[PDB]
């Protein structure tokens, strides 16, 4: 019942930080771990228990465990306005980083570390009554972030064989792009991670940069900006696990709603509605509206058009102050409307749930604490463009194999590039036969 | 990845080295005593990179000052900074060198390394998380050249965990200590192909160019050139020294800009071109920085880059300017002249820029550039040596201290080898 | 999979072989008789 989350790099550990604060904020917790209501110094059976373990003392500890092979960022989080939540056990800091090198995180610098690290998942995996299994956060051109993930998931799929593991993943953005071997690593870390997934998202810092810009009016978002914006996306399509909900209860769950076949476990998802704390401030939204959002290419999290491209799962999980038949006229108006062409083989019919909880943001922060909101996760045949933004950023450099020796250098055979191209030519083939 | 153990080789590298401790002390806010008084905190967020921590609210800068003769060191101690030394981190001989690369790396020279590497290793065990070594010298010469290459071969190879960085300077014909810097010159680029990860390549005949036309100084003395070096040098390290994302580390930085092992000479380039004590009538603005720091006219390698296209850049802009402006002219000069610049490599082009500018400059813009341009400097070289090494002249004042004829051709053709491998990646294409 | 790699290949390939014919006289100058100031001219008049 109870699932453990992990994070890997900068982008993860920061990551992690926002989202658990947000949880606090939703579900109710003080920053020391207490809560009003709660269940006298540890009951273990609420909602919000699959994420938090009790203490005698009420202390609602995360089950988290943070992870970097450069101390940096992890110290800013036992340093932040929270540094009375964890346990300094759940917090592993290595000495070189991998210095965005793949090779650097699951060969070098990562088989030096990666005992400590199961070393520490055991000990919350053990308070575990019943583990339902894994959530992992991590980026795609960072060094640790995508190396050490791949060596994690490999032994993971060992020590804890099969329940579940799902991923949250950073797509370069050439924006705050910082590494030029960006691409390599990026690709890499999913081919030497398809299989050991069971479900994982994507998210292109490219969009989130395009809707600070264009629906919050910040000319230069910092990292803490888009990080801000990426967490109130994220606690929608996992709010429904903390909560007594209707959909996404489980782990699993998530394969049989979005998941077809798991090689393609990638699905685009949505947020609505995304307002400035100062911004507009007329009318909120209907549900109706915030619904309409939900398919306009300004509002998805990876710069795809899902036009020219089939659906083949799609939810919508609702939070906020809503009205199921409204839900339902808007359903209707868009199959009717639209041409969302979805392939043959799968059920065209869209499951929603809800929660009657207001949709806490941060106080002070750079979003509104809005009313209604709506989040769809549609696995979409068009993210495929996404891969195609880093293929092409990637057969330009290795036909001057350049920057390939950094790799060679650390740990790794040239032929894991030669299949680890093909492997995403066959992907990205999968995603052509869905369509036709 | 934390600390940079630094390294100053030679009368010329001695001599700029210095001047680079006097910048960036300056710029970080230190004394010659070695107390800090600066007025702002980003000055020390990353100042342990080059400073080791001392008692009594002190800084000493992490170098080891090496030579063979002895009068350089007398020159840095009586000079301005020379209290702040750890005088335990000067080592040097008294034979000499003689402007003789194999004196620095074979005889005299080789009676002296151990002793450099005990320093060394003192200065190492009480780091914590070492990053590389950076290095300066001269390659005209013979104690830095020599002596130099010796010490990266024997500390790249005592760790080679680390990162080995090195700021060479030229033989120029319009300087001329010597008619042997051709030689020098010759095997220490042989060593710095398979030895160093980095290389800053600094051109004295370009200097003596920058000095003498554009800045107007009809003799240059040798300290107008090191004021050029020292500018350029605090501005490629400003990455380094300063809180950035971007070129972090030297692992970083040297992944981003280095795409093929031996390839990694960079053209260093500067802009405003500004003399010792200057007024500026006139600031330059963000376009003229950013057209200037490109043009040929402020390069530090007496290379034309409309001859050669850049493998990466690693352009640093110094002063609070507007971001957006940045970003903007930056595309500017990269789209306008795609037709220099390999389109293989997307994003190439990194920016940092940074807050607190140079001492005095309200607003700088310092340039790396990993150009196949910069073969122009090697096949001067290769034709100056060639012309000698044909029959075989001023050979015995090396063979004489004991080499091997065959350690000369295995230099000029590796030499003439990265010259043809420079052109062959230049001509490179999307197909 | 590209080309102008392989005119450098063809290059770092060669190297190498020079490198052993360099080491070879190394190793191969030493062996028994292999000394005294006049070892070159000694390896005149032998060959
Ligand atoms: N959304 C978001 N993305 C980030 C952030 N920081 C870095 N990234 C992205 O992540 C990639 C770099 O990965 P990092 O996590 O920073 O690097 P790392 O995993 O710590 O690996 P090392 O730096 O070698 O230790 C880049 O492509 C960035 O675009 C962040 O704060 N927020
Ligand atoms: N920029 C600069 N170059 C120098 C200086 N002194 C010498 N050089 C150059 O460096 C070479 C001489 O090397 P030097 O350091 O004097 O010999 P060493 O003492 O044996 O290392 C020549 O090619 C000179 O052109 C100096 O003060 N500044
Ligand atoms: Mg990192
Ligand atoms: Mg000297």
């Amino acid at each position: 019942r109870e699932c453990i989350s992990i994070h890997v790099g900068q982008a993860g550990v920061q990551i992690g930080n926002a989202c658990w604060e947000l949880y606090c904020l939703e579900h109710g917790i003080q920053p020391d771990g207490q809560m009003p209501s709660d269940k006298t110094i540890g009951g273990g059976d609420d909602s919000f228990n699959t994420f938090f373990s009790e203490t005698g003392a009420g202390k609602h500890v995360p089950r988290a465990v943070f992870v970097d092979l450069e101390p940096t960022v992890i110290d800013e989080v036992r340093t932040g306005t929270y540094r009375q939540l964890f346990h300094p056990e759940q917090l592993i800091t290595g000495k070189e980083d991998a210095a965005n090198n793949y090779a650097r995180g699951h060969y070098t610098i990562g088989k030096e570390i990666i005992d400590l690290v199961l070393d520490r998942i055991r000990k919350l995996a053990d308070q575990c009554t019943g583990l339902q299994g894994f959530l992992v956060f991590h980026s795609f051109g960072g060094g640790t972030g995508s190396g050490f993930t791949s060596l994690l998931m490999e032994r993971l799929s060992v020590d804890y064989g099969k329940k579940s593991k799902l991923e949250f993943s950073i797509y370069p953005a050439p924006q705050v792009s910082t590494a030029v071997v960006e691409p390599y690593n990026s690709i890499l870390t999913t081919h030497t991670t398809l299989e050991h997934s069971d479900c994982a998202f994507m998210v292109d810092n490219e969009a989130i940069y395009d809707i600070c810009r264009r629906n919050l009016d910040i000319e230069r978002p910092t990292y803490t900006n888009l990080n801000r914006l990426i967490s109130q996306i994220v606690s929608s399509i996992t709010a429904s696990l903390r909560f007594d909900g209707a959909l996404n209860v489980d782990l699993t769950e998530f394969q049989t709603n979005l998941v077809p076949y798991p090689r393609i476990h990638f699905p685009l998802a949505t947020y609505a509605p995304v307002i400035s704390a100062e911004k507009a401030y007329h009318e909120q939204l209907s549900v109706a509206e915030i619904t309409n959002a939900c398919f306009e290419p300004a509002n998805q999290m990876v710069k795809c058009d899902p036009r020219h491209g089939k659906y083949m799962a799609c939810c919508l999980l609702y939070r906020g102050d809503v009205v199921p038949k409204d839900v339902n006229a808007a359903i209707a108006t868009i199959k009717t409307k639209r041409s969302i062409q979805f392939v043959d083989w799968c059920p065209t019919g869209f499951k929603v749930g809800i929660n009657y909880q207001p949709p806490t943001v941060v106080p002070g922060g750079d979003l509104a604490k809005v009313q209604r909101a709506v989040c769809m996760l549609s696995n979409t045949t068009a993210i495929a463009e996404a891969w195609a933004r880093l293929d092409h950023k990637f057969d330009l450099m290795y036909a001057k194999r350049a920057f390939v020796h950094w790799y060679v250098g650390e740990g790794m055979e040239e032929g894991e590039f030669s299949e680890a191209r093909e492997d995403m030519a066959a992907l990205e083939k999968d995603y052509e036969e869905v369509g036709v | 990845m934390r600390e940079i153990v630094h390294i100053q080789a030679g009368q010329c590298g001695n001599q700029i080295g210095a001047k680079f401790w006097e910048v960036i002390s300056d710029e970080h806010g230190i004394d010659p005593t070695g107390s800090y008084h600066g007025d702002s905190d980003l000055q020390l967020e990353r100042i342990n990179v080059y400073y080791n921590e001392a008692t009594g609210n002190k800084y000493v800068p992490r170098a080891i000052l090496v030579d063979l003769e002895p009068g350089t060191m007398d020159s840095v101690r009586s000079g301005p900074f020379g209290q702040i030394f750890r005088p335990d981190n000067f080592v040097f001989g008294q034979s000499g060198a003689g402007n003789n690369w194999a004196k620095g790396h074979y005889t005299e020279g080789a009676e002296l390394v151990d002793s450099v590497l005990d320093v060394v290793r003192k200065e190492s065990e009480s780091c914590d998380c070492l990053q590389g070594f950076q290095l300066t010298h001269s390659l005209g010469g013979g104690t830095g050249s020599g002596m130099g290459t010796l010490l990266i071969s024997k500390i790249r190879e005592e760790y080679p965990d680390r990162i080995m960085n090195t700021f060479s300077v030229m033989p120029s014909p319009k300087v001329s200590d010597t008619v042997v810097e051709p030689y020098n010159a010759t095997l220490s680029v042989h060593q710095l192909v398979e030895n160093t990860d980095e290389t800053y390549c600094i051109d004295n005949e370009a200097l003596y160019d920058i000095c003498f036309r554009t800045l107007k100084l009809t003799t240059p003395t040798y300290g107008d050139l090191n004021h050029l070096v020292s500018a350029t040098m605090s501005g490629v390290t400003t990455c380094l020294r300063f809180p950035g994302q971007l070129n972090a580390d030297l692992r970083k930085l040297a992944v981003n800009m280095v795409p093929f092992p031996r390839l990694h000479f960079f053209m260093p380039g500067f802009a405003p071109l500004t003399s010792r004590g200057s007024q500026q009538y006139r600031a330059l603005t963000v376009p003229e920085l950013t057209q200037q720091m490109f043009d040929s006219k402020n390069m530090m390698a007496a290379c034309d880059p409309r001859h050669g296209r850049y493998l990466t850049v690693a352009a640093i802009f110094r002063g609070r300017m507007s971001m957006k402006e940045v970003d903007e002219q930056m595309l500017n000069v990269q789209n306008k002249n795609s037709s220099y610049f390999v389109e293989w490599i997307p994003n190439n082009v990194k920016t940092a820029v940074c807050d607190i500018p140079p001492r005095g400059l309200k607003m700088s813009a310092t340039f790396i550039g990993n150009s196949t341009a910069i073969q122009e400097l090697f096949k001067r070289i290769s034709e100056q040596f060639t012309a000698m090494f044909r029959r075989k002249a001023f050979l015995h004042w090396y063979t004489g201290e004991g080499m091997d004829e065959m350690e000369f051709t295995e230099a000029e053709s590796n030499m003439n080898d990265l010259v043809s491998e420079y052109q062959q990646y230049q001509d490179a294409t999307a197909d | 999979s590209n080309c102008v790699k392989e005119v450098e290949k063809l290059q770092e390939k060669r190297e190498k072989r020079r490198l052993q014919q360099q080491e070879l006289r190394e190793k191969r100058a030493q062996d028994v008789d292999a000394t005294n100031p006049n070892y070159e001219i000694m390896c005149m008049i032998r060959d």
